[PDB]
């Protein structure tokens, strides 16, 4: 009979994607310990200055600066979870964030313009954080919502972050990754967190539905922001995204290298003090770096560099045993044509192959200045390709397929085939990159991915129903937000 | 000699090399020659060189800033012996730069503020998160003829408004040509705001600033 | 003082893409060896079959299949050189194929349409013999397309006179680079040596040391070589031309739905193939090749900017690279009717993936339509996405120089890298695209808030119009030119 | 066009030296924690014990010995730095200690004679504090010798003084390079503290951060510290001061015969000392060092140049790599009594294998007569040795530019490289000794058929008498002298 | 560019080592009319000669001496037919090349290199020349000596041949011979009766200076 | 002999360019190991690939 019975085999799942030996990986790890002691890091805040004099940390209070002795990177490290589970209102949309190669998509945060199509770009305002949340909810590649713009209209008349809390809650059941906090106001979405749970802080922590970003002061120092960030989401157990953002040539060394020693030296200082504030506490070692373009005195944020970056640090972080946030589909471009597209790919891909367990910027344009629901449709509708192509090539006795090849023998088609049948689903599928041949194509207004997409768009904001929160649950949220304008006009 | 220390003062920019510009500076003091005298026929000859070769697509930024760096590391060797002590004044225009409160992006401004040192006006870096009180003493206190912020925030970009304010009601609004500029700032914000200028990109700031003077 | 001996370290230079472990590779190797024998692979041209029959195969007369034993494609692959070089009528545009992962890029082919400019946006035309000569000076212009790969038909030529050996001299007259012709013809294999032979003086030796002159041909899928096919590795390898043996199977159409059961059938197709040339002349040089994709069952198309093509191209290299063969393979191809978000997509998708995996020719620059149409606009844009690519590929060199320490600590806290000796001297090596605009709004809209589209075809307008392609001899010109006219009048005898 | 985008590639840079897998590495370590366990470890210093009876090791008060617990050993070498930096007095001198492959070489210490010519008979005469200064001078002088280790013992100053008081001070102004004090004194260690610390001033955080004064100790094999020992570690852990922990036992005398039992001895007795100052002083600055060797059972002598003292340097490289520490150990010595052919072999034999192995330290430069004398010829014929190493350390490079196919087709059949660009470029490339002779016999004769050890005097007289070593400031050596003059009262008060 | 210019970018083709370089220079300078022999004596060997002191000076070594007189011939082949159309300096010429039966060269390229540099025009007959051509050649171009390499003392004995056949043409009297090679020593020099023997190449050149 | 097995052999230059195949045949066909008698058995030495 034939064999049900092989030994030993060794099998590659998907496909793996290298740019580190161990040797490598070391020997940015000892340049960052390097680093970490000269000039070493700025850190702003004196309340993070004490943890980390408490714990050894040499710190000079006249130049605020802090040498991190590696001990205390090791300690760290050992106390960082290496996995926790980011959630949502409905438990379907829970994410989780582990050290390895689990990858998942976020959308881009914050623009500051939301791109209406001819195209048009308009000032961003709260309302447009509602849309894209609906947008973003309805979006299946779009595992988690992070603050994709930035709610200008509340600006000045009361905290407009914990609007921008609010509101993302509410348009959406998926996780929450604030892009943009204020260390001042922690307490408060901590309330909202709460008033959700209906007052029970321990359901908040257990089931976390908001997380934190903030980014280390490119090059070498922690803000007071940053500090506040990271000590009060580790007292409150909210996940914290240190997340830096250097820029090669600028903030950084020309070379990728370099550039990774003064990113990963940011990132483990603000690890360290997070593990420091609160052993075991729940952090994401993220980046955005990029490259800076010397020849048009932009910041790139599309280029094959950034791809790299974000590959890089993915692999950082598993080296470290640390979950990953980096940027992803990503472009420079200023309307969704084949420029988007390219880098969106070039920039999703590398770290996707490389195991990014979050990738972020779905939606963007504009270098990060604008948020395109188009793109982000176009996006969404690219990481299904991507997750096609990460399945590898799965190769078995039933993929090698060799009866098959034998029953239909030499000049027939496989298409009668009953595993041709059942394997319909499996092929690559896409909404909306279109396949047709250009007669139907053109039967249907020989429309490009743009207006197809905004088709879309039009379709899901009208059609797509979010599940809501509880009345009762949402005034108590409500109230919260309430109270935080107050409090800001009275000062 | 003279022509000698203007000729290194030259080679100091054009190479940059921030050493060799302490030494012409400091042979230059060893001479009595007037400060002023260096930071234009000898600096900003060589200063000017170099924009050139920028406006042709031969050097780019990185040189502009690393002659800028060479500039200044020579100006610091006689800045006791020049206008501390003699009081002299130099020419071209004088723009005061910073960024806005409560904004520490600077690499943008820094940019801007070389652009403009090349194009041949005397900058007064301000640092970043420069209180807003800060850029009026400065205004007053110095007397520029351009007084710039940079804001890369629609949240620290507001604060321009405040430098246009707290300007107006000291009485030197009038006195000096205020100029805006940022990733999110745009001339509609520059008109409603006030400002007299709005600088789109370095490139833009230097050619509004001299057109709005010169 | 600083430290200038380090022992042993281990490198990884580039980015490293892995499909397979050695088991798995095995695993394909002997499916295919098994499919080999059964069903085996009709060979339809008499001329192969007897090469078959003469050293080894088992061969049926009467349903022409014959069944290759392993040990001839063992021989075969000892026969087959791990690289040759592809000349071009410049020796600065010499390209080398070889086994491992130097990647190249060559435009693909064949459109039959091509897309124009005429009372507002882009449309497509019929192609004719004239296009050929245009996308061969666009081409010759391009740095990241190493050779010439016949772009479109000469329609124009069809029942006039010998359609590909216009397709030949057009092309080595408008390009100084190494010239691929996609579609071949197995009778007329005499007319491009004459013509090669021509050009270099009728000195044949020379035609053979430095081949200016490459084909390709497909095997039928599934698992049958055409006379067609077979002549033209015959001919090809008999004449030391090049021979681009590339399947072209469809999971779920002539092969498996399974990508793995696809790659068995590809193989088998194609190391036939190989095995011919091997055993009409050994050594004959010879490409594993592909362009083999995934059929859409939801759609009744054949989808080639898929990130089943990726992948596949990808294997195919990676089983090239096994077999110790030089490989070509579909990549920066598209299905997009126009140049849109959707063709960066997938043009970036299917040339990513081949590359970082190490194909050395990827082909399917300048596609659109699923290769029913070439897009001028679409190849200069493509030309720019390798440089973007071939930087990715750079990964991220790790060295003390690298590290950069040194200048973190130079620079210190809060300060910028913008004025070091360091980031001067390496202005040129962070990428610096040709046409991808990476301009802030304002000096953007100024340009004229220009997609990228117009802004290739403002490129391509400016290439056409101003590039020089170095010229033939016209003595030479005119031998070469003599052997069309003589493939012309034996068609019109016909 | 050439090639200028390839797939990952896997490159090993240098020469990479292998003698143990993981397994073996664990077996090594598994046999030391039990070593730790039973016996376990003497520790004389009642400081020390306590020390490590309040971490939670079993201290038997009346027999002295310590049973230091695994998770001990875990949790020191969590503590204890992957690397710092030696700093000089001059900081071009700076050299850095790192876990890994970076190599760096020092003399040898501390002989008891010195090697000075008389007459054409070879003569060897009692050390003396000016020998330091001398032989500081040359070493500040050899580019190959990283930083200065205390060569030879003071012995003018021994019953009159503070002798290693004054084997402090005197490298230190001889010398602007790092100082490495082969033989501390724990009582005194106070001293060099106060030395280095005028040395900046009476700054004592910059004496911390910029250690221009490191100690080193050894574990009285077999296992158990001495309470000078047990004092330089603490005293050292507390004052900043790098301490090498360097054990010295024997195969056959008192450890195993066996290779890998010596180096579970040694891996014990070093560990222990490491444990002790981490538990002092988390983070403490340390050295995993080695000078262990072979007894030679058949002599009664323990060699010193011998292939098992290279092989357990290199083994102790490749355990401090393990554990993550940076390593100091033996190498570039010999048993000659004379700088003949054996001296040559064995300072060749005993560098190679720890430099190839990837010793942070490697010291033993000058020696000779099995660490009894100094020989100013030998040290820097051993630092051209360590030019010849370092080169063999560079491996053999494998790039497109180091193939050079484009070279070796321009040159072709039957012609020489001696013109081309790619030649002159590198001429600096290729090894190029300093004394080591390539003439042939006939320029070799002229320059008066002198042998390797003549060549090597002359060159010692030419840089004693011309070499100059950057001075410390006058007013700062008052300070530092009045610290070693009040060491020296106090010792007369004893 | 004018006269002066032109003999300046010549002398920097030499000093530069680059090939391209003399070849453009001697194309502007046969372009202007201007005079080839000018062009060599006064552009070429004034670098080559300058390339000559630093290697005096141990600032250069044999890739340099080398590239330079490759990067003149680059130049003077290209002069060459204009030189000829109209006739035309150095020391004295020498013809040399290894004996039958020995291959061994790149110590004879050296030698023969070391002394273009030094001013002799040397006309190199390469390697495994036979004894007959030595001598047919003593008589074509009348060098003031004729040189050989053996660096095996098999071939080495072949330097006899040289000197038992230049004799038998009533030749030798003429040019001086020289031997030189890893085996040839001053003895082997004095015994077959040469006139000067070559220890290095920096010696060959001094010592036949030394025959002014 | 060279010539005689596939090789491209110019006889006005002498040069013979040898195709990889070839390389590949001699490869299989040389012995990966021999010995080298001594006049004395004992003396007898492996050479072998390894």
């Amino acid at each position: 009979a034939k064999n049900n019975a092989v030994a030993g085999f060794n099998a590659l799942n998907g496909v793996e994607l290298n740019l580190f030996t161990t040797d490598e990986l070391k020997a940015i790890h000892y340049a960052t310990m390097e680093v970490l002691m000269d000039p070493g890091i700025q850190v702003s805040d004196p309340e993070a200055r004490q943890i980390f004099k408490e714990n050894g940390c040499e710190v000079n209070e006249k130049t605020n600066v802090v040498k991190i002795p590696e001990y205390l990177v090791r300690k760290a490290l050992q106390l960082a979870p290496s996995r926790f589970v980011l959630w949502g209102r409905d438990k379907k949309f829970n994410t989780v964030q582990e050290c390895g190669g689990k990858v998942h998509w976020t959308c881009f945060g914050t623009g500051v313009k939301v791109c209406k199509y001819k195209y048009v770009t308009v000032d961003s305002v709260e309302k447009d954080i509602a849309d894209i949340a609906k947008l973003c909810d309805w979006a299946e590649n779009i595992d988690y919502f992070s603050l994709p713009v930035s709610a200008r209209d509340i600006a000045g008349q009361g905290a407009q972050d914990v609007h921008e809390t609010l509101t993302p809650l509410a348009n959406t059941a998926k996780h929450f990754h604030h892009i943009d906090p204020v260390g001042e106001n922690v307490e408060y979405y901590r309330d909202i967190v709460k008033a959700y749970y209906g007052g029970d802080e321990e359901e908040a922590r257990k089931k976390p539905i908001f997380s934190m970003l903030l980014c280390p002061t490119s090059p070498l120092e922690l803000s007071v922001n940053a500090c506040q960030v990271i000590i009060k989401g580790a007292r409150f157990g909210i996940p914290v995204n240190v997340l830096s953002m250097a820029m090669s040539g600028g903030s950084s060394p020309v070379y990728l290298a370099g550039t990774l020693v003064t990113h990963n030296a940011e990132v483990l200082s603000g690890i360290v003090l997070a593990q420091l504030t609160v052993p075991g506490a729940k952090v994401w070692y993220g980046s955005s770096t990029t490259t800076f373009d010397l020849k048009k005195g932009t910041a790139p944020v599309g280029s094959p560099e950034l791809g790299l970056i974000s590959a890089a640090v993915a692999k950082l972080a598993q080296f470290y045993g640390l979950p990953s946030y980096v940027a992803g589909s990503x472009s420079d471009a200023k309307v969704p044509d084949d420029q988007a597209g390219h880098e969106k790919t070039m920039t999703t891909l590398l770290p996707a192959l490389a195991g990014a367990n979050t990738i972020y910027g779905a939606g963007m344009l504009e270098l990060g200045m604008t948020f395109s629901m188009e793109q982000l449709v176009i996006d969404n509708d690219i990481f299904s390709m991507v997750k096609k192509a990460m399945q590898g090539i799965p190769v078995s006795e039933e993929t090698l397929a060799v009866e098959s090849i034998q029953k239909v023998g030499i000049g027939n088609n496989f298409l009668a085939l009953k595993q041709t049948r059942q394997l319909v689903d499996y092929p690559s599928n896409p909404m909306l990159l279109d396949r047709h041949m250009f007669g139907d194509w053109a039967a249907a207004g020989s429309k490009d991915l743009a207006t197809v997409a905004h088709e879309k768009v039009e379709d899901v904001l009208k059609n797509h129903q979010v599940t809501p929160i509880d009345a009762d649950i949402f005034k108590d949220m409500q109230a919260i937000v309430d109270k935080a304008d107050k409090a800001f006009r009275g000062m | 000699n003279k022509e000698e220390i203007i000729a290194k003062a030259k080679e100091a920019i054009t190479d940059f090399d921030d050493e060799l510009a302490e030494e012409v500076a400091n042979e230059a003091l060893a001479a009595g020659i007037d400060p002023v005298e260096l930071i234009e026929k000898g600096f900003t000859a060589g200063m000017e060189e170099v924009g050139e070769k920028f406006g042709q697509g031969e050097l780019f930024l990185p040189h502009v800033l690393a002659a800028a760096e060479a500039m200044n590391s020579g100006i610091k060797v006689i800045t006791p012996e020049m206008e501390k002590r003699k009081s002299q004044t130099k020419s071209l225009g004088t723009v005061a730069i910073g960024t806005i409160e409560g904004d520490i992006h600077s690499i943008g401004k820094d940019i801007v503020a070389s652009m403009l040192n090349i194009a041949g006006f005397k900058v007064v870096d301000l640092g970043r998160d420069v209180p807003i009180n800060t850029f009026v003493e400065k205004v007053k206190e110095l007397k520029p003829q351009v007084v710039a912020s940079s804001a890369l925030m629609t949240t620290t970009m507001v604060n321009q408004i405040q430098i246009e304010e707290q300007l107006k009601e000291a009485g030197v609004r009038d006195q000096v040509k205020t100029m805006v500029g940022g990733a999110p700032v745009t001339q509609d914000w520059a008109d409603k705001i006030g400002a007299d200028i709005y600088g789109e990109s370095a490139n833009d700031a230097v050619a509004k600033v001299k057109a709005a003077l010169n």
